[PDB]
This record gives structure tokens, C-alpha cells and sequence, in this order.
């Protein structure tokens, strides 16, 4: 499926490990969703010259950009 | 495609300082033969290392990583972000933790889908594959990326 | 050792086991739900969902319920001088089912079909779909 | 004398066929839904067309073997 | 006249053929309940209703068959 | 009430056959289904390609069993 | 006459149609119970369903052997 | 003209023979459109050109049916 | 005991059925002990429990057979 | 010669089994273009073998035929 | 010398069978130790277990014929 | 005279065997060399030798069919 | 009169499912050296034996027509 959408395996696992993070009970939910908080600061180069910087804290704009 | 994992924090001894000089002596050694190399980073250490010696080879840096505790999505992401730039052969620069007073770097030598469809991969016929191997081994060789990055993140760290 | 099954149930964030010897553990399969034991074939196996149940040699009877979301199983046969054969479930989500609900199931379930209803991306639709047989597979699996 | 009997007997044995080809639908029908219990209704909507197919066929020789019998 | 008979016979053989189905529509439930041996339920049902097209079927071939016998 | 009806009867021997490659069309229609039903609308296409011959080429037999029986 | 013992040699060829249906089935069971000893004891509960049929169906035409054969 | 009708009918066999096979093709063309969306052409070649055998084989039987029939 | 003779030989097509069934039997035994050689035994005992009902199949042909060699 | 009428139409009956053959040929083709798709040139060629053997094997099948409508 | 020879072949058609049988039970072995070469010796001999079953029935069934050439 | 031109039909009516034979020969071939490329040329050096004893058989299948058209 | 040709052509046509068994074990074959190819030397070798039983019977078969073409 993931293979036919142009999907890798680990954007699946983790977007399907998100949403069963989504069905957990709250006291163990705050941790789970405590240990798998995302940041980051991806920046593109082409011999220097920076094309862009851009911020990520989702894993579905994390993948998709 | 060297991806070499580094710092964001200074006062940090100098992992980066041998990191960045195992990165150097690898680029040094691979534009002889006329391969052509990429670098993606992990810190901004390696990025201030590299910048004005070999900064016209940069194609993706990340950083900001270890503000929230290392988690395996962090690391798919960044094996997404390789594997979409596939290339030909790729290695990794990190830190090993040995013990609370030694570490010793390395470098791995990473298996590439170019360099896997070049091998009929006769050593796994051992393995009884559930899915049928040409199904599951794309799948496979992600996990491999994502687990590789996860644990050389945390080695460094 | 001994002729034990020497299970290892892994995931990220913690390993529930890393040599614990059991009689008979059952994985969720891409294919279809197995019963690896002791003599097993080396084997590697893609897994899609479900509840993970784990069976101690010294239990038999008593056993133990881990839903698991995606990940690999890899089974290995024994060394000569081991005596005993290893298997490793690698999980990238993998919770106990006490901890589990059937409502935020449900609540999930409504979101991604609600959002899922604007179809124009394959991997909308494909997301769709696998979210609903994960979150049936929770409701399936929670008590 | 009575070959009509042997006429409808030997036309009756394409239900053989059909029940073999039933099975085999039903039979994916199953596995298909063991793997992807999620999707039931369009799975059963395919195999109640081939059903009807199958049974249309059913019908049509079982009415072929009343003609030839009673002609 | 006991040439009747054979015709009758002879329908019994479409019989065979329903077994075959069967065969197959219930290695697809218990390759199916191995297979996700969680839900046990709808793989029945879907079972039965393959083997009310059969068992139909296979009376209908036997009622032909009675007829033609007796006729 | 003759050869006729026996010929006629012959012909039908063929519609297990098709019955067999109508089961096993819808039944690779649902195996697909079930793994990747993305593409649902695209396989019941192609379905109906074989459709277009094999319920074809059953017709032909039942219209020359007519044929065999008013010969 | 002794052509009515015919009928009887055509009523046993429906049985050779029941053996692989029963073939099947117990493979299935075995494949299911290799891949999941676990619930072992289920999936015989369900072959006892399936030979509730095919063992009758098999009987059912030996009879007709009788019956087809003495009348 | 009374073997003829019964030579052409038992020519009539070819057809189900071939559309099981035509059903294999097809089946095996929705398989692989499943497990390979991206490929929907070089299946459908390779399945006309299979589509073309059968249906040669199909007219050498039915072109024969007729001519015995006749001849 | 001409037709005798035949209708004897005729009874012993289904021997066919039986030898598929015994065949798909050991196939699947012999792949579950490939897969897991730990569940040997207890795979066998089911082997032989449907074994038998071909067996009793198989022994109840050449009964009839006999049967149609004498009456 | 009204038999000969006959033997020709049974001459025939084995494309019943021919076409089967090259179905399934056909069928693992495609599903190899569905697995590799980057080697179809080999597959193609293979395949190609495959009916070398058949066609002629189906032509033996119409001569004989046609000669048995003459001798 | 009619039901001798007529009784004999026709005895003799359910061989083909036998052959089935035996070619899938070796297919699954040569498929098992390709699996699982470890086991092999213990593979070989369950598949011998079938031939104390498939080749006996052949056995008999050839015997049966030589009882039906000198009845 | 025909019964000569019968018996070198009935034969012939082998040759559908030989033809499946060979198809699941090449099917099996083609999905191996999809499977695993790089071994082709061991894979073709057994299929031959599977040929090598069809082909026989098939040319058998021949033989004797000509042989009943005069002996 | 054409008692001898016709019971050998019968007797002969077994030569299908054995050849369709031997299909099934080169297939087998080539698929389990497509899985293993450094154990392809010894499937091999079983794979003979499976030739030393078929071919076997199949040469049985082809001794009965040598028996029943002269009587």
C-alpha cells in the first residue's frame, strides 16, 4: 500500500505509531507522548548558498516536506 | 554520502573535533579517486567544523535535536531524508560509548538499495522470509536506516 | 543453556524483555498470526498489528498481552553449545493492552475518516484505510 | 428408449463446475477478509456478483435438463 | 425398465464436484481462524452461506437424480 | 427425442469450465481487493475485460446446444 | 438385469470427488496448526463441521450403489 | 446426421477448457496490478497477447464443431 | 460376468480422488514439519485421523468392486 | 465413416488441456513482470520456449484430427 | 476378448491419479528442504509413509486388471 | 472401419497432460527467474531435463496413436 | 473387432496426469533452487527419485498396451 502511494516504511509505522499513542490511557499517554516530542531545523545547501531553513515539529510535515 | 552526527553544546570535551577529522581524512581520501561526495550533518558543530573547508559539499543539515529526548521518530525522518537522496554508498561518523571515560570513534560502512540489487543476496537464504524477499526488503533495509541512525544518535549523546 | 525459547520483545523506548525464556510466543504476521517455539525455522516476518502473547516455561497456562502497531520478528536458530534458539520482536509502538481505551479508539477512528473524506491523495486514502484496521484491531484487542 | 433421462443426466454435470467455482469465491472471500476484516462489504459485493454469474449458469443448465427431459 | 436408473446415476456424479467446493470453502476458515483466530465469527458466517449454495446444489442433483429414477 | 437431446446435453459440459474461470477471476478481483484496495475501481475493470470473453464464449456453447438440438 | 450393476459402478465415481475435498481440508488444518499450535484444538472442532458433510455425501451415493444396484 | 451432432458436441469441450485459463490470466493480471499499481501496462500486453492464443484455440475448435457438423 | 467386469473397472475411477487427497495430505505435513519440526507428532496424529477416512473410502470401492466382480 | 466424425472431435478434446498450460505460463509471466519488472526482456523470451513446445504440441492435436476425418 | 482388455484400461485410468499424487508430495518435500535442509532425513521418510499408501492402491489397481484379463 | 481412427483419437487424448506439464514447467521457471536472476542459467539447465522425459512421453502419445491407425 | 486398439488407447491415457506430476516436480525444483541454490545438488537427486516412481508406473502403463494390442 504505503509502496503504490510513493510512502516509505517508516513514515507509515510511525504515522500508524502515532495514532495508537492516540488510543492510550492519559497517565501513560502523558509519558508516551513525553518521550516522542519531535523538534528540528532541517537546513538545504547546493555548494553553500543556502536554498531554505525550515522548522519541523509534526512527524506528518516532518515527512511530507 | 558521509552523514556525520555531532553536537548543538559546546564545553562537550572534542568527540566533534575527532568526528570532524575522521569526516575530513574520509572526503580527502574519496575525492582522490573522483567520487563524488555529499555531507549531511547531525549539530551545528560539525557544521561550524566544516563550513569553510568543505562547505560546498553540504546537502542537508539537521539540528536542535537533542533539546527533547532522542525518540525513533527523529530518526525516521532523517533515514527518510537519506533514502529520498538514495545514494550510491553511504557512511556514517559517530561516537562509540565504550565506557564513562572512553569512547573511540567510527565509521560505518552502510548497505545502499544500489548496492543491494548489485547482490543476489545469497547470504540470507538461511532465512525463511514471510512475505516473499523482494517484498519485505525495502521494508527491511528502512528499518535498517532508522535503527542505524537511532543507534549511533544515541552512542554520540 | 537450556532448550528454551530465548525471547527479546523490544521497543524503542523500553525493553519489556532481552532474554526471557518462554515455551510458545505468537506474533501478528503480515500474512497471518504464528506460534514461534523451540525448532522453529530462522525466519524473518513483517508484522502489521495486533496482540503480541507470550507464554513462560514456567507459566504454561499464564500468559502475557502486548498490542503491537508495526515492526519485525526475526527468529534464529541455536548455536550447538547454547542449546537454546533466540527470537527478537522488534516493535516501534509496542504497549501493554491494560493500557488501552476503546473510546479515544473510537474518537481516532471518527477524526481519520473524517479526514479521510476529502480524498485526493493516495497516501490520504491509504492512511485512511490503515489507521481503521489498526483502530479495529485496538477495539478487537482492548478488554 | 428413454434417452431424454440420459439427455438431462449428462447436462446436469456442469454443477460440479459451478460448485467448485463457488468454493474457490467463497474461499477468497475468507481469506481476504481474515487479512483485511475491515473491508467486508465490497469483498461481498464482488463475491455476490459472481455469485450471480455462477448461479445464473446454475439455472440455465438446470433449465436445459427440465427442456430436454419434458421436451 | 432398469435404463432409467443409470441417468439417475449419473447425476450423483455432480455430487463429487459440490464435495470439492466444500473442501476448499472450509480450508479458507481454518486457514482463516490460524490466520486471525481473533474473530472466528464472520469467517463462519460467510462459510454458511457458500454452503447453503452447495448443500441447494447438491440436493437438487439428488432430487434429479430420484426423478429420473422414479420419473 | 434422440440424438438430438443428447448432443444438446454434451454441449453443456463446458459451463463448469467457465463457472471454474468466473470463480477464479472474481476470486483474484477479491485477493486484490483485500491487499490493496486503493485500487479497487481499477481490478473491477479489468474484471469485466475477462467477463467480455469468457460469459461470451459460455453463450456460444449454449446457443449451439439450441443449434445441436433443432439440428 | 446385471446393466442395472452399472449404475452402481457410476454412482461410486461421485466418491473420488469427496477425497479431495477431505484432502483439502485436513491440509488446511495441518498448515494452520504448523503455523498455530496454539489453538489447535479449535480448528478440529471446525473439520468435525466440514466431514459432517462430506461424509455424508460420499455414504449417500453408496447407497444409491445399493439401491441402483438391486432396486 | 446424427454423429455429427454429437461430434460437434463433444468438440464443445475446448471451450471450458480454455476459459479456464483465460480465468488464470486474467486473475494473474489483477494480482499484479495489486501488488504493482504502478505497472498497469506490460500486464495488459502480455495478457491480450495470451488473449490471442485462446481465442485462436477457441476458433480451431469452434470452426471444427461446425465443419463436423456438416462434413 | 461380462458387465460385471466392467462395472468393477468402472469402480475404481475414484481411486484417482483418493490419491490426491493422501498427496495433498502429505504435502501439507511435510511442509508443517519443514516450518516447525517441534509440532512433529502432533501433526501426524491429525495426518492419520484423515488418512483413514480416505482409507475407509478407498477399501469401500474395492469392496464394491468385488461386489460387482461376483453380483 | 460416422466414427470418424467422432475421433476428430475427441482429437480435440486435449486443447482442453492446452490451453489450461499456456494460461499459466502466461500467468507467472505477468506475475514476474509484476515482481522484476526490469528483466521482462528475459521473461518474454522464456515464455516464448514455452509455446514453441505447445503450439506445435496443439497442431499435432488439429492434424490428426483433420486425418481422422479422411482415413 | 472385449470386457477383458475394456475392463483392464479402464482399470488401468486411474494411475494418473497416483502420478498426481506423488508429484505434489515430492513437490512439497523438495520445497521443505530447500526451507529447511536440517530436517531433510526427516522429511524423506514421512514421504515414504505415502508411498506405503499411493503405490499400494497403484499396486492393487495394476493387480486388479490382471484379474480382469483372466476372470 | 472407423474404430481404428477412434482408438489413435482416445491416444491422442493424452496430449493436454503433457501441455499443463509443461506449462507449470515454464510458469515455475519464469517466476524463479523473477525471484532470483542472476541463477537463470542453472534454471533452464533442469527445465530441459524435465522436457527431455515430457516430450518422450508426448512423442509416445503419438507413437502408438499412429500405430492404431493400422495395426 | 477393434477390441485390442481401442483398450490400449484407454490404458494410455494416464500418460496426462503423469506427465502433469512430473511438471509439478520440476517446478518444485526450479523454485527451490530459486530459494536455496546451494543445496540445488541434492534437491536434484531427490527430485529422481520422485522420476524413479512416476516414469516407473508410467512404463507399467505402456507394458499393459504392449499386452493388450496382441493379447
Amino acid at each position: 500500500m504505503w509502496r503504490s502511494s510513493g510512502v516509505s516504511f517508516t513514515r507509515y509505522a510511525s504515522e500508524m505509531a502515532a495514532l495508537l499513542r492516540q488510543c492510550l490511557k492519559e497517565p501513560y499517554r502523558t509519558q508516551a507522548m513525553q518521550r516522542n516530542q519531535i523538534h528540528l531545523k532541517e537546513t538545504v545547501y547546493q555548494q553553500g548558498q543556502v536554498l531554505t531553513r525550515e522548522t519541523f515539529n509534526d512527524i506528518k510535515k516532518a515527512f511530507e516536506a | 554520502a558521509v552523514l556525520a552526527l555531532s553536537s548543538d553544546k559546546g564545553l562537550c570535551g572534542g568527540v566533534n573535533s575527532f568526528v570532524a577529522k575522521q569526516a575530513r581524512i574520509v572526503i580527502k581520501e574519496n575525492e582522490m579517486a573522483g567520487n563524488a561526495v555529499q555531507v549531511y550533518g547531525v549539530g551545528d558543530k560539525i557544521r561550524s567544523a566544516l563550513q569553510r573547508t568543505f562547505g560546498d559539499r553540504f546537502k542537508r543539515i539537521m539540528t536542535e535535536v537533542t533539546r527533547f529526548p532522542w525518540n525513533f521518530g527523529q530518526a525516521c525522518i532523517i533515514a527518510d531524508r537519506l533514502m529520498q537522496d538514495n545514494p550510491a554508498r553511504l557512511m556514517v561518523i559517530y561516537n562509540h560509548f565504550k565506557s564513562a571515560v572512553a569512547y573511540d570513534t567510527l565509521t560505518l560502512n552502510v548497505l545502499t538499495p544500489t548496492q543491494a540489487a548489485q547482490s543476489a543476496k545469497e547470504q540470507l537464504n538461511t532465512f525463511e522470509f514471510e512475505p516473499e524477499k523482494t517484498d519485505v526488503w525495502k521494508d527491511l533495509q528502512d528499518f535498517y536506516y532508522a535503527c542505524t541512525v537511532f543507534g549511533c544518535m544515541l552512542d554520540n549523546i | 543453556f537450556k532448550n528454551q525459547l530465548l525471547l527479546t520483545l523490544s521497543s524503542p523506548s523500553e525493553a519489556i524483555y532481552v532474554r526471557t525464556p518462554v515455551r510458545s510466543v505468537t506474533v501478528p504476521g503480515s500474512e497471518g498470526a504464528m506460534t514461534m517455539t523451540n525448532g522453529h525455522s530462522q525466519t524473518v516476518a513483517r508484522l502489521k498489528a495486533g496482540e503480541i502473547i507470550v507464554r513462560k516455561g514456567e507459566t504454561g497456562d499464564e500468559v502475557e498481552r502486548f498490542f503491537l502497531s508495526d515492526g519485525f520478528v526475526l527468529f534464529k536458530s541455536p548455536e550447538d553449545d547454547s542449546g537454546c534458539c533466540t527470537a527478537e520482536v522488534l516493535g516501534v509502538e509496542v504497549v501493554p493492552v491494560s493500557m488501552l481505551d476503546k473510546e479515544s479508539a473510537a474518537t481516532a477512528l471518527q477524526e481519520l475518516l473524517q479526514q479521510g473524506a476529502g480524498a485526493t491523495d493516495e497516501w490520504t486514502k491509504a492512511r485512511t484505510l490503515l489507521g481503521q484496521e489498526l483502530l479495529s484491531s485496538v477495539i478487537r484487542a482492548a478488554p | 428408449a428413454g434417452v431424454a433421462s440420459l439427455s438431462a443426466a449428462i447436462a446436469l454435470m456442469s454443477v460440479g463446475g459451478v460448485a467448485q467455482g463457488i468454493g474457490s469465491l467463497f474461499a477468497a472471500l475468507v481469506s481476504g477478509t481474515a487479512r483485511n476484516p475491515s473491508i467486508k462489504e465490497d469483498l461481498f459485493t464482488y463475491t455476490l456478483i459472481g455469485m450471480g454469474f455462477l448461479e445464473f449458469l446454475g439455472i440455465i443448465c438446470v433449465l436445459m435438463s427440465a427442456v430436454l427431459l419434458y421436451s
